[PDB]
């Protein structure tokens, strides 16, 4: 019987390992919340970034042509150098 | 048959000393911790169950069961019968109930029920019970008049567990204080769950009536007032040494 009771004693040796694979898989499971996060810091910082890194960073679909008509510092509306 | 013991014959079972290491291997397997894992994907997931899906089953043994006899040399007498079942039920009957309290002992054949599976030297009051719930065994104590009777129904392939623990809670159990006193609750519950069988209320009434204070007119359960004063693990012991022994 006291083979028995070893098994008994035994069976939780690795608790340890066992609470790190658990917190493990909760981090695991936490790891999709960053396809929303990633995206939504670059979209609160998108107008820190210098110009050509916001090109490539949207791969050229934004550029200076985007501005808006009327941009916030109208003397570079339609360019660096105005309009004409 | 070796011995003849109040009428039936025994087959004597010699004690032999065994290596830790080697009866280790025979302990059947199981685990509490299953920390990684082989992933395999479910291979009958598209399989309707009226489909068969076992092939090559061994052809089956079966037996007529035969209740078999058996005693050791301390005097524990030993009987099961094979029915080939998947489920065992373990039964541990000891010779000490209610009839044979005194007066000043009133109460204490149900005490032992209440300190069932509590600690014992080897083993922890938690990890008894947790060890009963994991391998998904079910059973209980209960103190009769004449018998006090610990049971466990499990899978049979886990009845060299299942008979350490029953025998566990008379071969050295730990009565501490604090764990005895933690009994006290299943008292009122007792009460509770007699008085709710009409039936069996009324059976109690008839037997403290019919036999007026003795042997089997001594209550089943003991009260929750002045019983609670030897309610103690001193108490349970010294009664344990009267009554329990492996000749009974
Ligand atoms: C198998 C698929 C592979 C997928 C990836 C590769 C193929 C993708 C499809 C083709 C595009 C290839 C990439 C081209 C990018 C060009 C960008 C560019 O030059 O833009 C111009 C801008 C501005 O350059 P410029 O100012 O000289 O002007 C460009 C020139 N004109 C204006 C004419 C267009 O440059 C950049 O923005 C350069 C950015 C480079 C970024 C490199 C990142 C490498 C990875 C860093 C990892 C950091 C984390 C480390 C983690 C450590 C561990 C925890
Ligand atoms: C393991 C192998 C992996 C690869 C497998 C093969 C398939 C993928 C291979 C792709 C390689 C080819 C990439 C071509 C990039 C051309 C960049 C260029 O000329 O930009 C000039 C533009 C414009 O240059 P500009 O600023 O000088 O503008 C001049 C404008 N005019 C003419 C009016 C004066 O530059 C940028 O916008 C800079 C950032 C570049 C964009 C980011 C890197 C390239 C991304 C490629 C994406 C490909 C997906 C399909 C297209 C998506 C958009 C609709
Ligand atoms: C759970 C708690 C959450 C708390 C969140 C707090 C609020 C966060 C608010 C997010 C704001 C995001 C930044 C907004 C920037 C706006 C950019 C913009 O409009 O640009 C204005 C104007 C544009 O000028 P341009 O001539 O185009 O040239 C600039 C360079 N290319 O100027 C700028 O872009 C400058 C922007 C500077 C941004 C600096 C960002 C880095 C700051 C670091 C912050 C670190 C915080 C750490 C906190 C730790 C707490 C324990």
């Amino acid at each position: 019987t006291l083979a028995v009771y070893h098994r008994l004693w035994g069976m939780t040796e690795q608790f340890a390992a066992r609470k790190k694979w658990g917190w493990r898989q909760v981090y695991h499971r936490m790891l999709p919340f960053q396809i929303a996060l990633y995206p939504s810091l670059m979209w609160y910082l998108f107008g820190w970034f210098d110009d050509p890194y916001k090109e490539a960073m949207t791969l050229g679909i934004w550029n200076v042509s985007k501005r808006s008509l009327y941009f916030w510092d109208p003397l570079r509306s339609g360019g660096d150098k105005g309009w004409y | 048959g070796k011995s003849t013991i109040q009428g039936t014959s025994y087959n004597v079972v010699k004690f032999q000393q065994e290596d830790v290491s080697e009866v280790v291997k025979e302990v059947p397997h199981f685990q509490f911790y299953y920390i990684g894992g082989e992933h395999k994907d479910n291979k009958y997931r598209d399989v309707p169950l009226d489909i068969p899906v076992l092939t090559e089953a061994p052809p089956p043994q079966l037996k007529k069961p035969e209740m078999k006899f058996s005693v050791l040399e301390n005097g524990m007498r030993i009987v099961s019968v094979d029915k080939q079942g998947l489920t065992s039920n373990l039964g541990l009957f000891v010779h000490a109930g209610s009839r044979f309290e005194t007066p000043a002992e009133e109460g204490l054949s149900h005490m032992v029920e209440c300190v069932a599976f509590r600690s014992t030297a080897h083993l922890s009051h938690l990890r008894t019970i947790k060890t009963i719930e994991v391998l998904g065994m079910n059973g209980g104590c209960q103190a009769g008049r004449e018998h006090i009777m610990y049971n466990l129904e499990l899978l049979r392939e886990y009845m060299p567990v299942a008979s350490t623990l029953v025998v566990g809670n008379v071969l050295f159990p730990r009565l501490l204080p604090w764990e005895v006193n933690a009994c006290h609750k299943e008292i009122k519950k007792a009460h509770e769950r007699l008085k709710a069988d009409t039936d069996q209320y009324v059976s109690e009434l008839l037997h403290q009536t019919a036999y007026h204070n003795n042997t089997l007119g001594n209550a089943l359960l003991a009260n929750e007032g002045r019983a609670l004063e030897h309610f103690t693990g001193d108490n349970i012991r010294e009664f344990m040494m009267k009554h329990f022994s492996a000749e009974r």
